[PDB]
């Protein structure tokens, strides 16, 4: 469940499963009316709509910021318990947290 | 009494009105006219394979996407002029006019 520095994205070996199993429509936003050319158009489903007046906007938080947030939550919880959510963080050994 | 019966443009036509043809220009977004098919867009050479009995193309919205040049018999593509949307970022007229 902890981040893996080895991969280029710093996801966890479970977040990788969760990302490879859900098939999106078009990852990223590279179209920018510089892709839809010749027979490459009228076959993809993204150009067929962009030519009609329907577009998709990108979210504000990228997929690499949400991973940072979740890693922060995990590190805080496993190093300090429930104390970091109600004031300053205070450390405690883990097998003395399970008690 | 004479009866005239005819069918409109769906196959290669043979009888037209008295109109003179201009030069063919590509890669510039123009307003064209092919045997009465009027529109606007960019024309580029295609890779589609039309069979001899045929000259037009269609998409799921039933709009023309390719056409056979009625003088050279080559397949062209149609694509609208690029467009978009515009947004303005302002800090407030009380502060500045930039
Ligand atoms: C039926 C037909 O296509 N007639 C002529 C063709 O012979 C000629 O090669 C071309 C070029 O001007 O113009 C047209």
């Amino acid at each position: 469940i902890l981040p893996d520095p080895s991969k280029p994205s710093k996801r966890s070996p479970i977040e990788d499963l969760l990302f490879n199993k859900v098939t999106l429509a078009d990852a990223g936003f590279i179209k920018q009316y510089g892709d839809c050319l010749g027979d490459i158009a009228a076959r993809d489903l993204i150009c067929a709509q962009k030519f009609k007046g329907l577009t998709v906007l990108p979210p504000l938080l990228t997929d690499e910021m949400i991973a940072q947030y979740t890693s922060a939550l995990l590190a805080g919880t496993i190093t300090s318990g429930w104390t970091f959510g109600a004031g300053p963080a205070l450390q405690i050994p883990f097998p003395m947290q399970m008690a | 009494v004479v009866v005239l019966s005819f069918e409109l443009l769906h196959a290669p036509a043979t009888v037209c009105g008295p109109k003179k043809s201009t030069n063919l220009v590509k890669n510039k977004c123009v307003n064209f006219n092919f045997n009465g098919l009027k529109g606007t867009g960019v024309l580029t050479e295609s890779n589609k394979k039309f069979l001899p009995f045929q000259q037009f193309g269609r998409d799921i919205a039933d709009t023309t996407d390719a056409v056979r040049d009625p003088q050279t018999l080559e397949i062209l593509d149609i694509t609208p002029c690029s467009f978009g949307g515009v947004s303005v970022i302002t800090p407030g007229t009380n502060t500045s006019n930039q």
